[PDB]
């Protein structure tokens, strides 16, 4: 009872937002290099046995309709689901090409009692942008 | 009876909280960089925190910023595993 | 080398 | 050459972000009472995080608060382990 | 390389704070129950082999002042740092008995710049707080 | 069971 049952048919969902252009509103710059990240991504979870989803370029409000959707899915026959989301972002925050929306709306919709098919099975976001502008300047050793 | 409806969750974090995430033009985030590296060099043997702090050694370790712009450069970065899993996860 |  | 700053730290909170934290007046907190039993039961044998893993999953399955006020009865905890250490941690040598 | 060593001459502090009465202005409650998590908490570390010191009741300056004073010992010969804060909170902060000082302040005292006896080494924080004012509901299963 |  001490590790997650992963022989369910399928291992699971891998879902890739890939952000790399952003509206002139939003003040950010090209992300140079995500689609490197991107494939990267897909090939590694492509080897561990995930249903690989990419998606590129999304809007705040099509990154919440996607997470929605994905969690409405069923997904009795999967042992686990990943999120991964390349973008911009600041604490707490990840961006879609138009503008800022919460991390915490996103993961919501996945949580033991709004997405029944998944309680009890690991949910991994793994969330590749910044979360605040201080640099580390690191200590020599 | 019950599980908290915020249990098993896993966040990994590229950086800490409140810093800059850094990304290479040309080889990608540092952080996936290292992500893909370690689970194809150890999903087949290692649970996955402990591939997850191999990960943050190799950024801690490997990486350093190289900028024109003094205030850019020789930066360090260090990433953050958030953890509400229940159980251990093994890939295989 | 950029930051996100 | 160098490390982060930020390096090597580990922050074992008790719940999960913007929650609150149970207590009881008898046996201690929720999350100290586990800590203190899996290590007391597996740190000399499984690394830290391991044992942490075992709090969070003590913790979300055998408490759930009991109250005379409703709004606080039957309510669950979830720890939440923060880690930026770079290397396994056993208290054994 | 994977393991931290744990073999210097000394285990470390383990460093125990406990607050159980809050000034009555701050709307704080007593922590009923505190007692025996510290108890606990100085048991389990002794038998550990950590140099365990518990103070009870402090302010915020005096958590502030105990910190520093603990990151400027020299570290030199012991392996591992830890600190347990039982007190209330809310997100990023832990109480003093009269008022709420932020995480960040107390764990900034130990950054690798900052306690060069302990770069490199293992620095534990326990914190039995809250960090905000939601409830789990929790989902049958 | 308190709250903290």
């Amino acid at each position: 009872d001490n590790s997650y049952k992963m022989d369910y048919p399928e291992m699971g969902l891998c879902i890739i937002i890939n952000n790399k252009n952003f509206h002139k509103s939003t003040g950010m710059t090209s992300r140079s290099g995500t689609d490197v990240d991107a494939a990267n991504l897909r090939e590694t979870f492509r080897n561990l046995k995930y249903e690989v989803r990419n998606k590129n370029d999304l809007t705040r409000e099509e990154i919440v309709e996607l997470m929605r959707d994905v969690s409405k899915e069923d997904h009795s026959k999967r042992s686990s689901f990943v999120c991964v989301l390349l973008s911009h972002g600041e604490e707490g925050i990840i961006f879609g090409t138009n503008g800022p929306v919460d991390l915490k709306k996103i993961t919501n919709f996945f949580r033991g009692d709004r997405c029944r098919s998944l309680t009890g099975k690991p949910k991994l976001f793994i969330i590749q942008a910044c979360r605040g502008t201080e640099l580390d300047c690191g200590i020599e050793t | 009876h019950k599980i908290p409806v915020e249990a098993d969750f896993l966040y990994a974090y590229s950086t800490a909280p409140g810093y800059y995430s850094w990304r290479n033009s040309k080889d990608g985030s540092w952080f996936i960089q290292s992500l893909c590296a370690m689970l194809k060099q150890y999903a087949d043997k290692l649970e996955f925190m402990h591939i997850l702090t191999r990960v943050n050694r190799k950024v801690a370790t490997e990486f350093e910023s190289f900028s024109f712009d003094a205030t850019f450069h020789a930066k360090k970065q260090i990433p953050c595993i958030v953890s509400m899993l229940t159980k251990e996860l093994y890939f295989y | 080398d950029e930051v996100x």
